[PDB]
RNA sequence: GGCAUAGUUGC
DNA sequence: TCTGAATTTACGGGCGCAACTATGCCGGACG
DNA sequence: CGTCCGGTCTTCGCCCGTAAATTCAGA
């Protein structure tokens, strides 16, 4: 019916064309009788009949009179839907200014006339004069006059001279402007002016003028002359208990504006003096402003009980607007709600639906079945039968519920698993019975949580629920490959209790012929559930070509393990049931089952494992008692000696040996050590609490203690909570962050005295407040991310590109936090990966690195792999399937169409709303140095002369196990590439001084130095040797601040020493703040220090990284390579100059004086090499190093936080978000295309233009990508609808209207708002048909 | 609480909110995102077009279900018509172009 | 409220997350039965017609 | 009854075209004129369509051929009564 | 049958 | 005495989702 | 009870971004 939406300014003629009648009277109803007034805001002859096919006068009341209009009162007899659609208009007695275009910041009227917003506001609100047609006088065009100056001009310039007041003057000024002349003049001024601020102002104003001329709109229409009126039914008056009416805000605003309008018209009729009519026009202007975005100027005019009235802009903007309240999310019929319940008898693919809710939801289907069987001819009879709840309706409900999946959806649907489909099962009650396993998916415990039901109706909806939304198909989370139906709390405890061994139990050592008789023994009570025995096992392995090969052996395990093994399917090895089976072990069991067998075996396995876990947890009777929280009886000595150490530290302090701060630190340190040691003693005494032996000598065993069993099993609780139960509950901090000196020394088993509880409640209140005020930030972040990556959809099957990012294991400085296994899993390789030995193609170029390939890759000790990434995919309007890779929700490649932007946004945002000197080598491995330029000095220690030298600890297989950063002037006791001994530090330096290490050997002659002004003389009395310290330009005297001292090495004769490798002399230009202990004329060596130069969060960090905020102290980088030189004498701050060998020599930079520099004056640096220290700006990274550098930086930085919080999300989601960030590119050279010089255009658009031009003879236009934050990336979208639904509705709509933008509605939010099939899943075929047909 | 079909609002022809009045649950924005992350297109369209505020759509859906046929006419949501009229109330001319 | 003989132990998963398993004795004795008084009012407004 | 659709998706490795073709088959079975090609076991048209795809006797192409043949038969028989 | 306030529940 | 830049200051926008109970309200001042 | 026009006192958060006004640093 339509494939695009346009916006543009509303000309008065077009506004009249919309309207079907003028509104003149500010009346609604009689308030005695409820017929509409003559021509009020609620009228009949203007907007339509009150009823359907019934006129106002009652003369004509039937369908036969469709179209005729009566003469008595002129109401066109038709439906009321027209009353819901027909609009009116108001003929304003004076022109009025549109408030959006006046105060859009920037103001369109403000910069279309190039006049300040203050001046335009002053002249619009009838308080300042503006001249028009200045003529041969002493006035300009846009100049502002006051009443005094206006009268002076009137008495001096009484000849032809125009200077009006209010909206009329603005309308005249706009009408007196031709776009082309101004545009050309502005282009010329832009070219010639050479300014940086005026050039920006111009290239904005020129852009506005080009936007106006390009579209069909005209500037003069931004001043209203006819006010559109909303249809009556969209601002209805609902009668209440009594004759009163519900005054809708729009009605009050319309009444005010029309009232002031009629007052102004009447005053104009009798020609009132100027002051009164100007005041009336000002009142009308204010009323119209209030009717539009109310609250921009002055105060929101209130109507009743001192609350601002909603205006139209306030009605289509914000959380309460029609966008986020009735378009992107709507109330839905065929829905319900209730409290949930466990119901553990259900299978994984069904949920227990209450009978009453089932009857209420499926009423139309029951009607249909009743009529199909003929039990009720008329719908009224079926409705009455259903209401009376006969005995036959229940059979109908059972017949229809058979294969009709329903959707269960908990309130905060953070991630896609928050909504899943189940087959209903009729349950007597009033509460939904939900399968226990999916509780982890919903994050829904059973402490009063409520879930909503939804009933799909269409065949497509039912098939979607069955094939996409059933819990059976949602086994693996979309964020990570781990299963999301891992048994949670009671199943895991049951299995842990089952699969365990004690030293001796009933019937220990007997040999069993199979699991079946093991169960027979346990049920009969002959042998305990946990008794070491020998069992004959038949484990089927599928090492053959898809055939299960049996194997019979005699395994030594326990009765419980065999009973469990009776449940496991054929294809799994027995070794996954020979262990204790904690939570992680069970999750790995399920994951391996999915990987090896398929889906149906894993679903049946989940059902059976839940059943057996519950059954044997019940049989275990694993309870908890106050005698189970055993105190460590030996903590008496520990607490006593800790008290003694703090007492002795106080003894030292009162003697005055130690001050207050160091005592505070030492006390905290000793108490932390005591707490850790008490916790360790408790945990040891608990895990080894039980010692059982009756057949001879004693033998220790892992305990049965309820708390320890329930913690080790991983069901609930961890080291922290178990520690807090028995051991001292640790260190608590005051809200200021100051940790209290005396922490809570009593656990929960012993009572917490009053002050300990007071500290504990500090902590708990802070935690709860942090939760309640961090959920807001998490919600905002996930909303922004979803609204960025929503249009991104997998369109192509393979982009056919040879680019990628070198995925490598990431080591923060300790052990391997994330192995290559998880970082290259399910990502198609970019280039062929050779064997580490010699050029053997181990894996092809374009294979999906599934589990076997990754395991083989690990087996061959491969450390570097390059894999196609979403960010480096050149597909237009989407990303190819191969670049994305594995689905991570299924075991296969991503399908063609499945939307990944929303999946990535939800996967990133879900964890947010829940939670968020010496190099001591640790392993035996080789040492290799990358980007190093070292020199051996006299003392035989290596000193490095580079800056980005990272020390890599290589192993015998060639992999790097540890990485560390080596600063400038670091001492290494070993050589490069020579295997070192792990256990002792390999690198040492001073983190408090920056050396001036040399490159040659000789003597010390201070050249270009004059004592008195260049340096300052310090005579240290406590050392006896003076110092020659250089002070800065503003710190040293005014005698020698124009020259920079140079330190040069000479021979025994006095001549200079040449640099090794270059012809120039080797001189070092010392900066200020240099501790040069050496005096003049002292011999030195190579690589010897001459002088010593002295010197975040959780969710906010992720938000700042994704918004691409510029850090406060960014590390300045070098745009282009070349030699480095200094410039002017610090005019404002130090200046730098970089000159390439044959490129742009005069490239310079402006560097602050107060920040320490990094590189010296004799280095040839490469682009992207750090020139200072501090956080690296993402914009600089993208501009200099490239796209891969910035995407890798962002991925690593966010993964740092998400791992520090103990969360796991695959890198695909971060990569696609980063891709969506850098969606805009700025042109630099026009090339042979038609783009402008420095406009910002979509990367895909310029790419396709260049692709078309290269195939032709012309030359494409080179572009420069720019990194945009998530907010700016989503706000600046090709289609205005998405951004308008996002924040800043007023500004986005103003932009679209001014530029006359056009919508292709190719996104997801946009189709959602329009209300058609999504171009993501099953609707992708329909949109393919759309693209085919046109 | 449950609801097949009952009274609707006035400004936007959507189901009422609450249980004191026989209303329906709110398919919030993140719920729509949950469907979009899925391959659920037809279910989403049925959710926010037929079952919410498409007067012709919901009437035809009800009658078809009564007849035993599970098929829908997408139509256009009336809430979008409300938004169009509200933007037109201003000087912003927004209209749906001919296909 | 009331107090009743409670036993801490997992029972066939019917107390999975925090759910509570109630014996039919508690219902029989009617010790959690609660009386709710609801007020309903109809008004005769002097409306037109 | 049905628990999974993994076999059907294995036979149509798209996971979305499966939904559309199954919906078309269910529509043809509900309006419907046609009858199940698999022994109906008291299941709704959705389950019948998915199982019938599982048997491997229907996909997009087979259904398109059947529809083309039906339209050809309508054209022929409608023509015989006309001329 | 829409707004405002208060309180409450799950996160 | 002018003039471009960087800085500072002013001011516009955002601050999660879902659900339930109650009350009070269309306005208080002239024929 | 029936109609009919509308403005003193209130601020009081945190963060970010962008545009307007002020101030360097010269020529
Ligand atoms: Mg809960
Ligand atoms: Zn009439
Ligand atoms: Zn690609």
């Amino acid at each position: 019916e339509f494939d695009a939406i346009k916006i543009a300014l509303a000309s008065p003629d077009m506004i009249r064309s919309w309207s079907f009648g003028e509104v003149k009277k500010p009346e609604t109803i009689n308030y005695r009788t409820f017929k509409p007034e003559r021509d009020g805001l609620f009228c009949a002859r203007i907007f339509g009949p009150v009823k359907d096919y019934e006129c106002l006068c009652g003369k004509y009341k039937r369908l036969k009179h469709r179209g005729v209009i009566c003469e008595k009162c002129g109401v066109e007899v038709t439906q009321t839907k027209v009353r819901r659609e027909r609009m009116g208009h108001i003929e304003l007695a004076s022109p009025t200014a549109h408030i959006w275009f006046l105060k859009s910041l920037p103001s369109r009227i403000g910069l279309l006339l190039d006049m300040p917003l203050r001046d335009i506001e002053r002249v619009l609100y009838f308080e300042s004069y503006v001249v028009i047609e200045g003529g041969m006088t002493n006035l300009e065009r846009q100049q502002i006059l006051t009443e005094e100056q206006y009268l002076d001009a009137l008495e001096e310039f009484g000849d032809e001279f125009d200077a009006k007041m209010g909206a009329e003057a603005i309308q005249a000024l706009l009408k007196s402007m031709d776009l082309e002349q101004e545009c050309e003049q502005l282009r010329e001024e832009l070219n010639e002016t050479n300014s940086e601020t005026k050039r920006k102002k111009l290239t904005k104003r020129i852009k506005l003028l080009e936007a106006f001329v390009q579209s069909g709109n005209k500037p003069e229409w931004m001043i209203l002359t006819v006010l559109p009126v909303l249809p009556p039914d969209l601002r209805p008056l609902v009668p209440l208990d009594g004759g009163r009416f519900a005054t809708s805000d729009l009605n009050d605003l319309y009444r005010r504006v029309i009232n002031r309008n009629n007052r102004l018209k009447r005053l104009l009729d009798l020609a009132a003096p100027d002051i009164i009519v100007r005041n009336e026009k000002r009142m009308l202007q204010e009323a119209v402003d209030a009717l539009l975005d109310n609250g921009r100027r002055g105060r929101a005019i209130t109507g009743s009980n001192k609350r601002p009235l909603k205006s139209l802009a306030d009605m289509i903007k914000g959380k309460q607007g029609r966008f986020r309240q009735n378009l992107l999310g709507k109330r839905v019929d065929y829905s319900g709600r209730s409290v949930i319940t466990v119901g553990p008898y259900l299978r994984l693919h069904q949920c227990g639906l209450p009978k009453k809710m089932a009857l209420e939801l499926f009423k139309p289907f029951i009607y249909g079945k009743l009529e199909l069987r003929g039990l009720a001819t008329t719908i009224k009879a079926a409705k009455k039968m259903v209401e009376r709840e006969e005995a036959v309706v229940w059979d109908i409900l059972d017949e229809v519920i058979r294969e009709h999946p329903v959707l269960l959806n908990r309130a905060p649907t953070l991630h896609r698993l928050g909504i899943q489909a189940f087959e209903p099962v009729l349950i007597e009650g009033k509460a939904i019975q939900l399968h226990p396993l999916v509780c982890a998916a919903y994050n829904a415990d059973f402490d009063g949580d409520q879930m909503a039901v939804h009933v799909p109706l269409t065949l497509e909806a039912q098939l979607e629920a069955r094939a996409l939304m059933m819990s059976t198909n949602n086994i693996l989370s979309p964020a990570n490959g781990e299963p999301i139906i891992v048994p949670s709390q009671d199943v895991v405890l049951g299995l842990y209790y089952m699969t365990r061994d004690c030293v001796n139990a009933k019937g220990e050592g007997m040999v069993l012929t199979g699991p079946k008789e093991a169960e027979r023994l346990y049920r009969s009570g002959l042998a305990s559930l946990h008794a070491r025995v020998k069992v004959r096992i038949t484990e089927y392995e599928k090492d053959a070509n898809g055939e299960l090969v049996a194997k019979t052996s005699l395994k030594d395990t326990t009765v419980g393990r065999a009973i469990l093994w009776m449940i496991v399917p054929k294809g799994l090895p027995y070794s996954i049931v020979n262990q204790a089976l904690g939570k992680k072990a069970i999750s790995k069991m399920l994951n391996t089952c999915y990987r090896i067998l398929g889906l149906k075996p894993t679903v049946i396995f989940a059902d059976q494992i839940m059943y057996t876990g519950f059954a044997y947890a019940a049989r275990s009777g694993a309870s908890v008692g106050i005698d189970d929280m055993v105190i460590p009886e030996k903590k008496h000595e520990i607490i006593s000696e800790a008290e003694a150490e703090v007492a002795e530290i106080q003894e030292q302090f009162q003697s005055g040996l130690v001050t207050a701060g160091e005592r505070y630190n030492k006390v905290i340190d000793i108490w932390a050590a005591a707490n850790d040691r008490v916790s360790k003693a408790m945990m040891d005494n608990l895990q080894t609490e039980t010692v059982i032996n009756r057949d001879g000598q004693e033998e220790k065993q892992v305990s049965f203690n309820s708390i320890y069993m329930m913690a080790d099993s991983g069901a609930r609780g961890s080291a922290a909570q178990i520690r807090q139960l028995a051991g001292m509950r640790g260190l608590m901090a005051k809200p200021d962050g100051s940790i209290i000196e005396t922490p809570i020394t009593a656990n929960f088993r012993e009572g917490l005295n009053v002050l300990q509880y007071f500290i504990s409640t500090h902590g708990a209140r802070k935690g709860l407040a942090d939760t309640a005020l961090k959920t807001a930030n998490s919600g905002y972040l996930t909303r922004r991310l979803v609204d960025v990556a929503q249009d991104l959809v997998v369109t192509e099957d393979d982009c056919g590109t040879h680019e990628g990012i070198m995925m490598t294991p990431v080591i923060e400085g300790g052990d391997v936090k994330e192995p290559l296994r998880d970082r290259v899993l399910g990502r198609v390789t970019a280039e062929d990966v050779l064997k580490p030995g010699t050029a053997d193609i181990l894996v092809p170029r374009n294979t999906l690195l599934h589990e076997q390939w990754c395991d083989l890759l690990e087996e061959n000790s491969v450390d570097a792999v390059k894999v196609r990434s979403v960010v480096s995919c050149d597909t237009d309007f989407g990303v190819c399937a191969h670049c994305y890779g594995r689905d991570l929700a299924r075991g296969h490649i991503i399908n063609k169409g499945e939307a990944i932007g929303v999946i990535a946004a939800q996967s990133i945002g879900e964890p947010g709303t829940q939670l968020t000197s010496s190099i001591q080598v640790k392993n035996k491995g080789s040492i290799k140095l990358s980007n190093v330029k070292s020199v051996v000095n006299s003392s035989g220690k290596l000193v490095i002369t580079s800056r980005n030298t990272e020390l890599k600890l290589i192993d015998e297989f060639g992999r790097t196990k540890e990485s560390y950063k080596v600063p400038y002037g670091a001492v290494l006791a070993k050589g490069d590439g020579e295997q070192v001994a792990g256990g002792e530090t390999v690198a040492n330096w001073d983190p408090h001084t920056m050396p001036v290490i040399t490159e040659v050997s000789g003597f010390v002659r201070f050249t270009d130095m004059i004592d008195g002004q260049t340096i300052t003389r310090q005579t240290d009395e406590l050392t006896g040797l003076s110092s020659l310290v250089v002070l800065d330009s503003a710190e040293r005297t005014a005698g020698g601040k124009d020259l920079r001292p140079a330190l040069k090495i000479v021979d025994a004769q006095g001549n200079d020493v040449l640099i090794p490798g270059t012809d120039m002399p080797a001189q070092y230009f010392l900066p200020g703040k240099a501790i040069v202990q050496l005096e003049d004329g002292v011999q030195i060596s190579s690589g010897d220090t001459l002088a010593r130069i002295p010197q975040t969060g959780g969710l906010p960090r992720v938000a700042d990284l994704f918004e691409a905020r510029r850090p406060k102290e960014p590390a300045i980088l070098a745009e282009i390579s070349g030699i480095v030189s200094f410039g002017k004498e610090t005019k404002g701050k130090r200046r730098l100059v970089i000159t390439p060998v044959d490129g742009s020599d005069p490239y310079e930079e402006m560097i602050p004086k107060w920040r320490q520099l990094n590189v010296f004056e004799g280095e040839r640096v490469e682009r992207g090499d750090v020139i200072s220290d501090g956080p690296e700006a993402p914009h600089d990274i993208l501009r200099l190093r490239g796209v891969h550098a910035v995407t890798r930086y962002i991925v690593n930085e966010v993964q740092d936080v998400y791992r520090l919080q103990g969360v796991k999300i695959n890198d695909k989601h971060i990569e696609v978000i980063v891709r969506q960030m850098l969606r805009k590119a700025t042109i630099v050279n026009a090339g042979s295309s038609d783009f402008l010089e420095g406009e910002q255009v979509e990367y895909s658009r310029v790419k396709i233009a260049n692709r078309e031009l290269e195939a032709n003879g012309k030359v494409g236009a080179t572009y420069s990508r720019d990194l945009l934050g998530i907010t700016k990336a989503s706000l600046a979208t090709e289609s205005f609808i998405s951004a308008a639904s996002f924040q800043e509705t007023t500004r986005v709509l103003t932009e679209a209207a001014v530029a006359g933008k056009r919508d292709e509605l190719r996104g997801l939010k946009e189709n959602v708002i329009v209300g058609r099939l999504i171009p993501a899943g099953t609707g992708y075929a329909y949109h393919q048909d759309r693209m085919r047909r046109r | 609480h449950a609801r097949s079909t009952g009274s609707y609002s006035l400004v936007t022809q959507q189901p009422l909110g609450g249980k004191a009045q026989f209303g329906g649950q709110r398919f919030g924005e993140m719920e729509v995102w949950a469907l979009e992350a899925y391959g659920a297109a037809y279910t989403l369209q049925e959710m926010l077009t037929v079952k919410s505020d498409d007067v012709n759509g919901r009437t035809k859906m009800y009658k078809n279900i009564v007849d035993g046929n599970h098929q829908m006419e997408p139509g256009m949501p009336e809430s979008f018509n409300v938004l169009l009229k509200e933007i037109r109330s201003l000087g912003i001319n927004i209209e749906l172009e001919d296909e | 409220g009331q107090n009743m003989r409670v036993a801490f132990m997992p029972w066939n998963g019917y107390n999975f997350e925090d759910s509570i398993l109630v014996s039919e004795r508690v219902v029989q004795e009617d010790r959690f039965t609660t009386i709710h008084i609801q007020e309903l009012a109809c008004v005769s407004r002097d409306t037109k017609l | 009854a049905r628990v999974t659709v993994q076999d059907a998706v294995e036979k149509i490795g798209n996971r979305f075209d499966l939904v559309l073709v199954a919906a078309r088959r269910a529509r043809q079975m509900q309006v419907g004129g046609k009858d199940p090609l698999v022994p109906e076991e008291n299941d709704k048209t959705t389950v019948i369509a998915l199982r019938e795809i599982e048997e491997g006797l229907i996909n997009n192409q087979i259904l398109d051929v059947r529809e083309r043949q039906e339209q050809q038969e309508q054209e022929a028989a409608e023509l015989q009564a006309v001329t």
